[PDB]
């Protein structure tokens, strides 16, 4: 358990070796290096978990060195490990190992193979840094590394320019969110004087006794950073566009790494949000609005990858709703289960794309349940876990815990929004299932983890996060029955429209209000249009207006004045002698007059 | 006592490069490498001998090593050198970038390389003398005598693809800007000396004697204004910035003049050493104007750098934006902001050095610098696109590189002092990321937009790869372990900050 830094070192060494290989190595040796680095990180994580459960479940600290020290400003390179950090590290390493070996199968015969594995190794290393950070500055380093690896992996096929545009847009919105996170860091250091999480928790109530406004600003800025990284309101406009890249990078982004960072940030800084309950309720409201918006956006989508984008955004909104109703254990349990079934669904979607000659439109392919049965079975169990199918999956237990925590704390509206979101996600997921499919080791492991076997695993969150308030057993059973009935009714209703030949779908879809709503929800409720017309177009306009460097011409004005004055004065040197004598007389008159007036 | 030699051995080395040119064309480059290796060795010896890590703050002045010699005793003018942590750090950076500049022009078998090397080390000795000298007349003399070889190198040895008229115009614009700012700085220095004489009665041009000078408010403001005009042209600070992209674009195509000449910013060192301690009250009153000029400089440089079709011009505007950040850092009166400013200047020097070297080698490979004529170059070369990706990542403020450390300690100190300028500067960092991504995508990613980018290009040799990897390793070590650099400059920065905030 003293090898905590090995989970950072080994992916870094793999990234360095695969980057300096420059593709001269064969596919076998480079794949061995990359997936072996991630597998050794996962095995070291398993050993760390074993000695963590064999030492009494105590928070461990490994201070490597001191990052910076300017007087009072002391920031250290210290790693920490608690139940939340162990859960995050375990899910990141395991899901990354499965995705890495599936990518070793998947990326064969492709250029940039070693570059792909180096970038994903750096992604894994940066997220291990993020989840094993004692203070907010090392957490910001992991945040920035995760964002840079997201940018470098989304635009992997650099030849096609829309991959590059998607990567640039994703990096821009994540940098805006990280600037909000930097605002949170500046406020927290200015008030409390430290960036360590534990010491911030200790000195927050002592300093914010008579005034609790800058703490609200700091928690609001933390929420802004979280919604920037997790693709929530109002910075969700990069997800579906940024699935322009390959499949395993998408599975890594949506399952374990990119979208769960904000959830981990809110869960880790739970005390500061607990002493500012209005910001926590704002987190819950943002999650509810984003999950409903994501469900309505995934209704009218025609691409399987964008459907999975808005499904990921909907479950991230579910996690933010759980964090806003003070249900932290439910949020982390949903994080792990969503990582499992979304990794399974993304890998099976990549298998679908490879089997159907790189076709992504769901309406083109049909009757795929009999062409290949195994991928259909994995897609079925992944959709059932995503639709919260009762008594056999893990997403049902995760969402049941989330809505139980929402109901037990008096948030009736958020629980209603969660029920509507569950109906919505069952409806669109089985819509996509029936449109696509009607008309091996990682897949098996993720299929096993997608069922109730993954629900048997509980995170060791006792002692780090506060316990969710217990609901009454009769109301708990009522909530479970209502959620199961809602999911089953949604699945049967989606089978009623989309399994047979479509009557009601085309009757209301071809209507003018129906076409208006479909075009509105297809473009993510007009947020890309708003950000293009409010933030991007004035930027291009100001750049085009300023490209002539107006300040340079403003400062070159006196050079033009000097040239004009010199050319004007040179006209007096005409070369005439009588003019010279007349000018001498004029100057004599001028100096005599100036001497007389004074 | 090693400081006079530290200034002199670049000049003797340049004279030897000129003299031993008759021994052969390939001789003066070796002489220049030997004498810059010796200069860097003496700078590192002063680093290891000064004991900068365990040095307290005894108040201004506090010099680790000083040298005195009378130069013009009529005015009380002395060759007066003094080294402390900040001056030592900039001298070490000067030696490193001079070694890189000599190594970067290694492939020139031209007829008159001896005078090229002589002007190069004249520039290097001038900027070293600017860092070391504290006497006002000697500091001004170095400040304006490093200017002539810059002009001659830009005008004669500059970009071969451009006409002679454009190079002459760029060099003359740079010279007029910098020497007029030197002249108004000389007016401020002379008026300060005459005020000190009227107060006391002794001809002193010394920096330590001029600190204890009683000035009324309004006169000290004008002296500070002249000093800031000089250090605003040389930073550059908008609108006094038009010389910089013109001098960078018409610099020699090897790229040595950019690294040796302009990539060490003497203006921020002059603000820390001279503008802040000599005029504390005037700088405290001028802090809103200077900080808002820094804000305008950051956003203006970002808006230029997004809109340039020339990569060298783009990197010049990156320099404008980063030094706008440093200008915001100088006028806060904070320990953390000053230390972040020092880290940011060092990291910006290293990152812009890597960017300029890689841009020069890219121009050598493809014989053009227009960003509309290149694209999809990742599959065309071996090492250059990845290293330029690393340096473009470094220049946007990425952790693991020293730019993030410097910028974030700048912003932490600034937010401790002023919050609104801090938040606007962080949005300027967002703009910096925007222009870095734009340069990366318009340079190396996409499809080939011409025929010269559609063919396989030769790779970089071992020497340039070694120097670029050295810059990469230094940037990584600065980002992950900046503590020796922070401890080296902890005493002088503390003395400057205590003098600035204890007199108001
Ligand atoms: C705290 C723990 C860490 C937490 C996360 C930290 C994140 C921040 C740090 C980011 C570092 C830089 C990341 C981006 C690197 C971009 C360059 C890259 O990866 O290039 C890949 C390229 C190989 O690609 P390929 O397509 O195969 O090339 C064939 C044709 N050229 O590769 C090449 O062509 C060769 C290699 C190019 C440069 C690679 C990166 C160099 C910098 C890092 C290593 C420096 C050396 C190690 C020692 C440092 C000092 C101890
Ligand atoms: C992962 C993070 C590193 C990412 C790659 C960059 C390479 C490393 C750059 C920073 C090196 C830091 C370092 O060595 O600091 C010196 C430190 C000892 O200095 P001090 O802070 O005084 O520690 C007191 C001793 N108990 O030394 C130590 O504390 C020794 C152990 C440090 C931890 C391992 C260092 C190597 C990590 C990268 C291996 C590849
Ligand atoms: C809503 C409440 C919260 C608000 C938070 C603050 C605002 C967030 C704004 C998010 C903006 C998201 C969209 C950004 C897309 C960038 C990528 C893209 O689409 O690039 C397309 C285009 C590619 O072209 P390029 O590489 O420039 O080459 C020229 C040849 N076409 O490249 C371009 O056209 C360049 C586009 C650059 C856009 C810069 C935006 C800066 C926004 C600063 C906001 C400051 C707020 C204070
Ligand atoms: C209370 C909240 C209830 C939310 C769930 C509503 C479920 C029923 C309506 C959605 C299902 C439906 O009818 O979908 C049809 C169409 C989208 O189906 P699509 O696959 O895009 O059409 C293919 C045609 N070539 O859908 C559309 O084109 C838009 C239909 C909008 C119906 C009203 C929604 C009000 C909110
Ligand atoms: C903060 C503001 C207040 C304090 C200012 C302190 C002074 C220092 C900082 C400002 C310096 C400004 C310099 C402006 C000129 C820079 C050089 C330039 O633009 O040259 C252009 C041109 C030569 O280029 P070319 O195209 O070859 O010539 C045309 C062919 N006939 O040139 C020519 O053709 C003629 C050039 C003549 C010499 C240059 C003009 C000097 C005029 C006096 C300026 C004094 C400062 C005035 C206040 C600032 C400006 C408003
Ligand atoms: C275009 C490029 C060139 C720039 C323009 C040319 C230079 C312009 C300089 C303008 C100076 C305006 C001075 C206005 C007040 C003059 C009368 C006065 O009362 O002076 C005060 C003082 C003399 O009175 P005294 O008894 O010595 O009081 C000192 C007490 N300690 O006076 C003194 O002791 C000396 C005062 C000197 C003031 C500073 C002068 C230089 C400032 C920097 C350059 C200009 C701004 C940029």
């Amino acid at each position: 358990m003293n090898m905590l830094a090995l989970t950072i070192i080994l992916p870094l060494i793999g990234f360095v070796l695969l980057a300096f290989s420059r593709g001269r190595w064969s596919e076998n040796v480079s794949a061995i290096v990359g997936v072996g680095s991630v597998g050794l990180a996962a095995l070291v994580t398993a050993f760390i978990g074993v000695d963590f459960f064999a030492n009494g479940e105590q928070t461990y600290s490994q201070p490597l060195w001191t990052w910076m020290s300017v007087g009072d400003f002391n920031i250290g390179f210290n790693l920490v490990l608690d139940g939340l950090s162990l859960t995050m590290l375990s899910v990141v390493t395991g899901v990354g190992f499965l995705i890495h070996m599936y990518a070793s199968w998947y990326m064969r015969g492709e250029e940039g193979y070693s570059r792909f594995f180096a970038y994903t190794n750096l992604f894994i290393a940066s997220m291990v840094v993020l989840v094993l950070a004692d203070n907010l500055l090392l957490m910001y380093l992991g945040w920035e590394g995760v964002g840079l690896c997201s940018y470098l992996l989304i635009g992997f096929y650099y030849t096609d320019p829309k991959n590059g545009a998607a990567a640039m847009k994703a990096f821009v919105v994540t940098r805006v969110g990280d600037v909000f996170l930097a605002f949170a860091l500046f406020i927290l250091y200015n008030e409390l004087g430290t960036l360590n999480f534990r010491e911030m928790v200790e000195l927050a109530p002592a300093h914010f006794a008579d005034g609790n406004n800058m703490l609200m600003w700091a928690t609001l800025m933390l929420l802004g950073g979280a919604v920037g990284k997790s693709a929530q309101l109002p910075l969700q406009t990069w997800l579906a566009d940024a699935m322009a890249g390959p499949t395993p990078v998408s599975a890594l982004i949506h399952a374990a790494t990119m979208v769960t960072a904000g959830v981990y940030l809110i869960a880790r800084t739970h005390g500061l949000f607990l002493m500012t309950p209005e910001v926590l309720h704002l987190v819950g409201i943002v999650g509810a609005v984003t999950l409903l918006l994501a469900g309505f956006a995934a209704l009218v989508q025609t691409d399987i990858k964008r459907v999975l984008a808005y499904s990921t955004m909907s479950q991230i909104g579910y996690m933010f709703l759980a964090l806003g109703v003070q249900a932290w254990d439910a949020a982390i349990f949903h994080l792990m289960t969503h990582a499992f079934f979304k990794a399974l669904l993304f890998l099976a979607s990549g298998s679908v794309i490879l089997a159907c000659h790189h076709e992504q439109n769901i309406f083109k392919m049909g009757g795929l349940r009999k062409s290949i049965p195994l991928v259909y079975l994995c897609f079925l169990v992944g959709g059932a876990a995503l639709s919260a199918l009762p008594l056999v999956t893990a997403g049902f237990f995760s969402k049941d815990e989330i809505l139980a925590g929402a109901m037990a704390n008096g948030h009736i509206n958020l629980m209603v929004a969660g029920l509507v979101g569950a109906f919505m996600t069952s409806l669109y997921t089985f819509r996509m299932i029936f449109i696509v499919f009607h008309g091996s080791l990682p897949l098996i492991v993720l299929l096993i983890l997608s069922t109730f076997v993954g629900a048997l695993i509980v995170p060791p969150l006792q002692g780090v996060l506060p316990q969710t308030t217990e609901l009454a057993h009769g109301s708990m059973l009522t909530l479970e029955i209502t959620s199961g009935v809602v999911a089953v009714v949604g699945i049967l209703l989606a089978a009623w429209l989309w399994l047979g030949k479509r009557t009601l779908v085309t009757s209301i879809a071809n209507s003018a209000p129906g076409r208006l709503l479909s075009t509105w929800w297809y473009n993510a409720w007009g947020f890309d249009w708003l950000y293009d017309k409010v933030f991007v177009k004035p930027f291009l306009g100001i750049a085009w207006l300023l490209k002539r460097d107006p300040l340079n011409s403003m400062m070159n004005i006196p050079a033009v004045l000097s040239r004009f004055a010199g050319k004007g004065l040179l006209l007096s040197e005409n070369g005439y002698l009588r003019w010279y004598v007349a000018s001498m007389s004029i100057g004599a008159v001028v100096v005599l007059a100036l001497l007389m007036v004074l | 006592m090693l400081l006079p030699w530290l200034i002199l051995i670049p000049f003797i080395g340049g004279f030897l490069c000129w003299q031993t040119e008759r021994f052969g064309v390939k001789v003066p480059r070796w002489i220049a490498l030997i004498t810059m290796g010796l200069t860097l060795a003496l700078s590192l010896q002063l680093w290891l001998q000064g004991g900068y890590s365990l040095t307290q703050s005894a108040g201004i002045p506090q010099w680790q090593s000083e040298f005195d010699m009378p130069w013009i005793p009529r005015f009380g003018i002395s060759i007066h050198l003094a080294i402390d942590g900040l001056s030592l750090l900039m001298v070490v950076l000067t030696g490193l970038l001079g070694v890189l500049a000599v190594l970067c022009s290694w492939k020139e078998i031209e007829k008159y390389q001896g005078f090229f090397h002589l002007n190069l080390m004249w520039i290097l000795g001038g900027v070293i003398g600017v860092f070391l000298a504290i006497d006002m007349f000697l500091f001004f003399f170095f400040w304006e005598m490093m200017l002539v070889p810059m002009y001659f190198l830009i005008a004669l040895w500059g970009h071969k693809a451009s006409d002679g008229k454009t190079r002459i115009t760029a060099a003359t614009k740079f010279f007029i800007y910098t020497q007029a700012s030197g002249l108004v700085m000389l007016i401020a220095i002379l008026a300060l000396v005459f005020v000190h004489y009227n107060a006391t009665g002794v001809w002193t041009f010394n920096y330590e004697e001029l600190l204890n000078t009683p000035m009324s408010s309004g006169v000290e403001y004008l002296l500070m204004l002249g000093f800031f005009i000089a250090f605003a042209v040389k930073m550059p600070v908008v609108p006094l910035h038009g010389w910089l992209p013109d001098a960078h674009s018409q610099a020699p195509t090897a790229g040595s003049v950019d690294l040796a000449g302009i990539l060490l910013k003497t203006a921020a060192y002059g603000l820390l050493r001279f503008s802040l301690p000599l005029f504390p009250n005037a700088s405290a009153e001028f802090a809103p104007i200077a900080m808002w000029l820094g804000v305008i400089g950051i956003f203006y440089g970002a808006w230029m750098a997004f809109a340039q079709t020339d990569i060298k011009r783009l990197i010049a505007y990156t320099s404008v934006s980063h030094m706008g950040f440093v200008l915001i850092a100088i006028y806060t009166g904070s320990q953390l902001a000053y230390q972040g400013a020092v880290i940011q200047m060092i990291a910006h020097g290293l990152s812009a050095a890597g960017l300029f070297i890689l841009c020069g080698q890219l121009y050598e490979r493809i014989h053009t610098r227009d960003m509309r004529m290149m694209g999809g170059l990742w599959s065309k070369m071996k090492w250059l696109p990845a290293l330029s990706l690393f340096f473009a990542v470094a220049t946007l403020g990425m952790p693991g590189t020293g730019n993030f450390v410097g910028e974030f300690m700048i912003l932490f100190g600034s937010f401790q002092v002023v919050p609104v300028i801090t938040v606007i500067s962080t949005f300027g960092l967002v703009f910096a990321s925007v222009y870095s991504l734009a340069m990366l995508h318009r340079a190396y990613f996409g499809k080939a937009k011409s025929q010269i980018a559609s063919q396989e290009l030769p790779g970089m040799s071992l020497r340039e790869l070694f120097m670029i990897l050295l810059l990469v390793v230094l940037l990584v070590l600065l980002g992950f372990y900046p503590q020796p650099i922070l401890d080296t400059s902890h005493s002088a920065i503390g003395n400057i900050q205590q003098w600035f905030v204890n007199s108001v």
